[PDB]
RNA sequence: GCCGGCUAAGAUCAAGUGUAGUAUCUGUUCUUAUCAGUUUAAUAUCUGAUUCCUCGAGGA
């Protein structure tokens, strides 16, 4: 018996969403990553409804969803990832309503393991360097630049991944023109398993670590 | 660091193995889609909920010898 | 005569086996062989 | 021993499995064994079939006794004269009461068997009372038409 | 005649192969069917490592791919495809 | 007795400024090697092949038969650079060592002839280990550095192990890897 | 210019041949006969020494026009041709000759080389077999999605040969394996695949260096085509084992079938019961909803 | 300083497939455990083997390779394709887990040739024509091991049989 | 392999040949024995201790 497989009706679970000039214009635009399958929605005010464009059914698991529109940028470039470390950096373009993936970088395996990054995804608005990391001591830091054209050009990796550190959330906060600083909620959980009273469950709590990816030091630096 | 972080080698003891097992077993929980809004219906809790629980849960499973 | 092909095939061995008539049997090679065989299959059924 | 029943009279054209096949209508004959020959390397005739139980082999002896099989005398059992190339469905007595027409018989004769199965070697030994009854088998009885085997009386001993 | 890798922080670096070594993948080590490209980390082109070939370690005539029956096993995604060990190191003939 | 299963091939129609090489190459095509005693056979011409060029036969030998069969099956009438040539059965014809402490630069100062004499030694004792393809010894060296390069590094390895430890010239010499 | 263009191909210019490769691949693309068979005969038996050349141009001119070559010439022909030219050209050359046959294979049907090969192994010969292995290697490692039409009839083949026979008659039915397990991803052919893995698993206890990569390759192929929901199944029994050499082998199978599928395998897991002494169920897998 | 043969088998809910040398390990619990397995496959034989199992039969006598008829039975364009994609046959080998062990190789109704050379004749339109076997089930009476067994002239009617079939099962 | 055995079932020392690598060949010994420790899944291995009879001799 060979069957075939065939979606008579898409998703209907918002899991993500990220709001911004998408399209360029001042139109705001809001993508939802809803699982298998991901849409962007235009919240039209003249009929109060939001209506969704495109509903592209994207193949994988987009573990985060953080949208980044550059300095002096009309659109946004959308980074996602996937059940593999391939991080996908895509801008809308409204020529025929499809996506256009502007870079598709390598950065592990497949499958979203506590060692492979694609889980979590800390955009830096005051400046660049995109954050992708893990949960378990896996986060790369992808530089983002503008060439003549204005153009997405992404850096090589940064790897800055701690040791047998687990990874609560990460997000990049804006700093006034400096080297920007990306915290996390990370904890130690090696120094707690290495001991056989038991007490090692109490007095290790979680922590914000805060790394300055300065271009000068060229890697990032707690 | 990454080396081979994930699994022992010929005399890994059965605990640290099933530690591993869970400390990977989550992220495919705290990440997967299907299996994260499963447990949510269950538990009857909120995603931040659940997530929360899992990712604190992280520290030392299975019956950690802490 | 082959002391050497008695110590490497398992040789200067014994097992008692007290279900099977409390026979002695030889090495690891007659050990599990000793646990299958119609002296050990008897006394086991004479056993109950 | 008892649930498996030894076929004597068996052919070329007799198999392993063509015994277990021809005795399944009788009963459920779960294995077929044949001894092979150490210079011909084929059966001797003789084989055994091993049923799951006793009556089956019970019906199998007294079903398939005698029979023409593969143009050989088949037959089911429960596992100075000298005869050869006799059918191995007579008994002693049976062939006493086939030896008492020609003569009078000393005592019950035997037969000899396999050291395997136990059921029929092929030859047979009998001794009458005198030598005129041995002169009357080795004159009618060597030659004569047994149940489907040309059988062969001879002299055991004789001084020249 | 077990080859060692770097396999560091795969960069932006597109691979390449000498005139002789382009074929085979940098890893497979095989021709047959080239699936994806290979890359680099920051340490495999820098200076004088400007367009060298990943596997004959001189000049690159190509760029250096993966064999089909090694991009598909995900032997792709490690780190850096760059065939040096501590024979094949920076300080060698 | 034996009429099938031949491994001898005769090529006719040969031209006479043909050479050994040549037949070698052409032999090569669809076999490997006969060169059980030294060699593979070759044509025989009138002096024993040394005046006469060729008596417009050469004959072939492979390790199997079916190689011979498919080479007389397509190499039929095969052009060479002066004829086509025909093929038959019969026809009814016919790495480096690094070794210190083994000399001194004042032993040679007032003897001309040690020099040579312990490079002699040096290469006589290496050529025991090894085919050595080259050997230098650098007579201003204060340790007495010598440099032993062979073809395979195995022999290099096996002359490291005999000669580290062991004396030469009443002195304690050692020999090490490169 | 057939025989014009004939010694042009013998020459080692490298542009040169580059071009007269392409020529003569083009001489036999419309019309294609054109010549008598031991003229095509004898330019295959001199193209397939440049199959290797150090010029990826040339090998790749050189296989573009040997297809359409077998395909003008015939079958049953270059199949021969190949065949009797495995025992010549020692192995320095020879394993190019081999590549020729999968060019067959890839120049003409399955049962091109298939039923023809498979005579080749009747022999008794060690190093005959041991030939048609390796091409048989090569064969299912450029046939591509090719294999999934006919693979049980070639699954005994390599299974006789993936028998205690000799040491290297083990490496070339474990890369065959691999290289077809790979080309018949997902194409619905496992139960072939699982045939030959139940021969391919006891061959891992291997002492040899040069010959556990063969089996450590064909696992790391099978990992990947297969989905450890069964090669997990298969090394679990052991990854506990008494034996400190027995374990070194099954616990580096499981790091080779980890890397890969590493959270394909969670879902694949048996229930580790709970002690005492800690919570080894995942009890957060356990629910009904 | 470990447990015994017999308090780490007893211990176990499952000792049907307890081994000897198992009991030696780090954890015999968990490998225990582990070796429970639904439908898993252990260790292959040559664990402890020390023959590399070839080296013990190593006189091997069998063809190497038997030509399957799948395929076997220009080189052919109407009957090449009709014979191995058309007239295969499948494979028909271990299932999930026969891991190869050393050897693993090596450990009513009557047929015409037995019929023909039994001198029997063939079956009548409307006759009877019993085996000599038949003779003593229609004396004796039917066979206990068989009851559902039927034969010409005793259960079923003459006009059945057909050709080499001298009987039918009828299970009820 | 032959009809349980005929010591071709294993480990190990010295030397030669040779490879990029694996290797290939010749000549040994094999504890015939016990205990303690190391170790091995278990062996193995290694580390230490341990007058009488006969016909001037031999054996235990």
């Amino acid at each position: 018996m060979f069957l075939y497989n065939l979606t008579l009706q898409r998703a209907t679970g918002i899991s993500f969403a990220i709001h911004g000039n998408f399209s360029g214009t001042k139109q705001q635009e809001i993508v939802v990553s809803r699982g298998k399958i991901l849409e962007l929605l235009r919240p039209d005010p003249n009929t109060g409804k939001v209506h969704t464009l495109l509903t592209v059914e994207v193949f994988g698991v987009i573990r985060s969803l953080m949208a980044f529109r550059l300095t002096g940028g009309t659109k946004d470039y959308i980074v996602v990832g996937s059940d593999s470390g391939r991080i996908v950096i895509l801008e809308y373009q409204p020529s025929k309503n499809m996506f256009e993936k502007i870079h598709q970088e390598t950065f592990g395996k497949s499958g979203c393991r506590r060692i492979v990054p694609g889980q979590f995804l800390a955009v830096d608005p005051k400046g660049r360097a995109v954050m992708i990391s893990a949960i378990e001591k896996q986060k790369l830091v992808y530089i983002l630049n503008r060439d003549a054209a204005a153009r997405l050009t992404i850096s090589s990796p940064l790897e800055a991944h701690k040791a047998n550190t687990l990874v609560y959330h990460v997000v990049g906060v804006d700093v006034g023109f400096e080297n920007p600083m990306f915290a996390c909620l990370e904890m130690d959980y090696e120094e707690a398993d290495n001991d056989p009273t038991g007490e090692a469950a109490a007095n290790t709590q979680q922590t914000l670590t805060f790394y300055e990816l300065d271009l000068g030091l060229n890697h990032v630096v707690r | 660091q990454s080396k081979y972080i994930g699994t022992g080698h010929a005399d890994t003891t059965k605990w640290e193995w099933l530690v591993n097992q869970h400390r990977d077993s989550y992220c495919s929980y705290m990440g997967h889609f299907d299996l994260l809004n499963y447990f949510a219906i269950a538990e009857n809790e909120s995603k931040a909920r659940v997530r929360f629980n899992l990712m604190e849960k992280m520290l030392q499973p299975c019956g950690p010898p802490a | 005569i082959p002391y050497w092909l008695y110590k490497l095939h398992g040789l200067n061995i014994n097992y008692n086996c007290e279900i099977c008539g409390n026979y002695t049997y030889r090495g690891p090679k007659a050990f599990q062989r000793h646990f299958a065989e119609w002296r050990h299959a008897h006394g086991m059924r004479c056993l109950g | 021993q008892d649930a498996t029943v030894y076929v004597g009279g068996l052919d070329e054209k007799v198999s392993e499995p063509l015994l277990w096949e021809l005795f399944l209508q009788a009963g459920p004959v779960v294995n077929t064994h044949m001894p092979k020959d150490r210079v011909t390397g084929q059966h001797q005739g003789y084989g055994f079939v091993e049923f799951l139980s006793e009556e089956d082999a019970d019906y199998a002896i007294k079903i398939m006794n005698m029979i023409k099989l593969y143009g050989k005398p088949i037959r089911v059992n429960k596992a100075n004269i000298f005869i050869g190339n006799l059918d191995p469905e007579i008994d002693e007595k049976l062939l006493y009461d086939t030896f008492s027409a020609f003569g009078v018989i000393l005592q019950t004769p035997k037969i000899m068997r396999d050291p395997d199965t136990g059921n029929s070697k092929g030859y047979a030994f009998i001794n009458f009372a005198s030598f005129d009854a041995s002169d009357a088998a080795i004159e009618a009885m060597n030659g004569q038409y047994l149940c489907n085997r040309p059988i062969t009386v001879s002299y055991a001993f004789k001084k020249d | 005649p077990d080859l060692i890798f770097c396999r560091k922080q795969a960069g932006v670096a597109i691979g390449r192969l000498c005139e002789k070594c382009d074929g085979k993948c940098v890893i497979c080590d095989s021709y047959v069917r080239p699936c994806t490209l290979v890359r680099i980390c920051d340490e495999c082109n820098y200076g004088s490592y400007q367009g060298r070939c990943v596997i004959c370690g001189g000049p690159g005539v190509s760029d250096a791919y993966y064999c089909k029956e090694c991009t598909i096993q995900e032997k792709d995604r490690d780190g850096c495809p760059k065939i040096v060990n501590l024979g094949s190191s920076k300080t060698d003939l | 007795v034996e009429e099938d299963r031949n491994t001898n091939v005769y090529v006719s129609g040969l031209p006479p400024d043909i050479t050994v090489d040549e037949f070698i190459q052409l032999m090569s095509k669809f076999g490997i090697i006969m060169r059980d005693p030294q060699t593979e056979e070759f044509k025989v011409k009138l002096y024993k092949d040394n005046q006469g060029n060729l008596k417009g036969d050469g004959l072939c030998c492979y390790l199997k038969r079916e190689s011979v069969e498919l080479a007389l099956k397509l190499l039929d009438e095969d052009e060479i650079r002066g004829y086509k040539l025909h093929v038959e059965v019969a026809k009814f014809q016919l790495r480096v060592v690094i070794i210190k402490n083994m000399f001194h630069p004042m032993d040679f100062e007032d003897d001309p002839l040690v020099l040579n004499e312990i490079r002699e030694d040096l290469r006589v004792e290496c050529s025991k280990f090894g085919q050595i393809r080259k050997l230098l010894l650098f007579d201003r060296h204060p340790d007495g550095v010598a440099s032993v390069s062979f073809r395979d590094p195995e022999e290099a390895d096996y002359c490291i192990q005999t000669l580290d430890g062991r004396w030469f010239g009443g002195r304690q010499i050692t020999a090490q890897a490169w | 210019l057939l025989p014009r263009l004939t010694p042009i191909l013998k020459n080692r210019h490298e542009k040169v041949q580059e071009n007269c490769i392409d020529l003569v691949g083009r001489i036999a693309d419309r019309g294609a006969e054109y010549v008598s068979a031991r003229e095509w005969m004898r330019i295959c038996f001199e193209l397939l020494e440049l199959l290797k050349a150090h010029k990826k141009a040339i090998r790749r001119a050189t296989v573009n026009t040997f297809g359409y070559i077998a395909k003008a010439i015939g079958p049953h022909d270059v199949l021969a041709t190949l065949l009797n030219n495995l025992k010549v050209q020692e192995r320095q050359n020879r394993v190019c000759t081999t590549v020729a046959i999968a060019i067959v294979a890839e120049t003409c049907s399955p049962f091109t080389v298939l039923p023809a090969l498979m005579n080749e192994y009747r022999v008794p010969e060690l190093n005959v077999q041991n030939g048609v292995l390796k091409s048989l290697s090569f064969l299912f490692e450029y046939i591509g999605e090719m294999g999934k039409d006919y693979i049980y009839a070639v699954t005994p083949l390599l299974e006789d040969a993936l028998m205690d026979r000799d040491l290297v008659h083990r490496q070339t039915a474990s890369a065959v394996v691999q290289h077809m397990s790979l080309g018949v991803y997902g194409f619905g052919c496992e139960d072939s695949l699982n045939h030959l893995l139940n021969y391919v698993w006891p061959n891992v206890f291997e002492t040899s260096p040069h010959v556990i990569q063969a089996v450590m390759g064909a696992l790391e192929g099978l990992r990947v085509a297969i989905g450890p929901c069964r090669m997990l199944q298969y090394c679990l029994q052991g990854l506990f084992h008494p034996a400190r050499k027995v374990r070194d082998v099954y616990w580096k199978i499981y790091n080779s079938i980890y890397i890969g599928s590493q959270d394909a395998l969670i879902a694949h897991y048996p229930r580790i019961y709970n002690d005492d002494k800690n919570t080894y169920i995942r009890y957060e897998l356990d629910y009904i909803l | 300083n470990r447990f015994t043969v017999a308090e780490l088998k007893q211990l176990v809910a499952r000792p049907d497939v307890v081994e000897m040398h198992d009991v030696t390990a780090q954890d015999p619990k968990l490998l225990v455990h582990l070796k429970a397995t639904r439908n898993s496959v252990p260790v292959p034989r040559h664990w402890c083997f020390k023959r590399k199992y070839l080296q013990g039969k190593r006189g091997i006598e069998k063809p190497p390779f038997e030509l399957p008829d799948f395929i076997k039975r220009d080189i052919d364009y109407q009957k090449l394709h009709d014979a191995f994609f058309k007239w295969q046959t499948k494979p028909k080998l271990t299932i999930h887990g026969d891991l190869y062990y050393e050897g693993k190789e090596f450990e009513g109704d009557l047929s015409d040739e037995l019929r023909i050379s039994l001198g029997m004749p063939v079956g009548p339109n409307a006759h009877k024509v019993p085996p000599p076997w038949l003779i003593a089930m229609q004396r004796y009476g039917p066979p206990p091991s068989y009851p559902n067994l039927k034969i010409p002239g005793l259960n079923s009617p003459i006009p059945p049989l057909y050709g080499d079939v001298f009987g039918t099962n009828a299970a009820e």
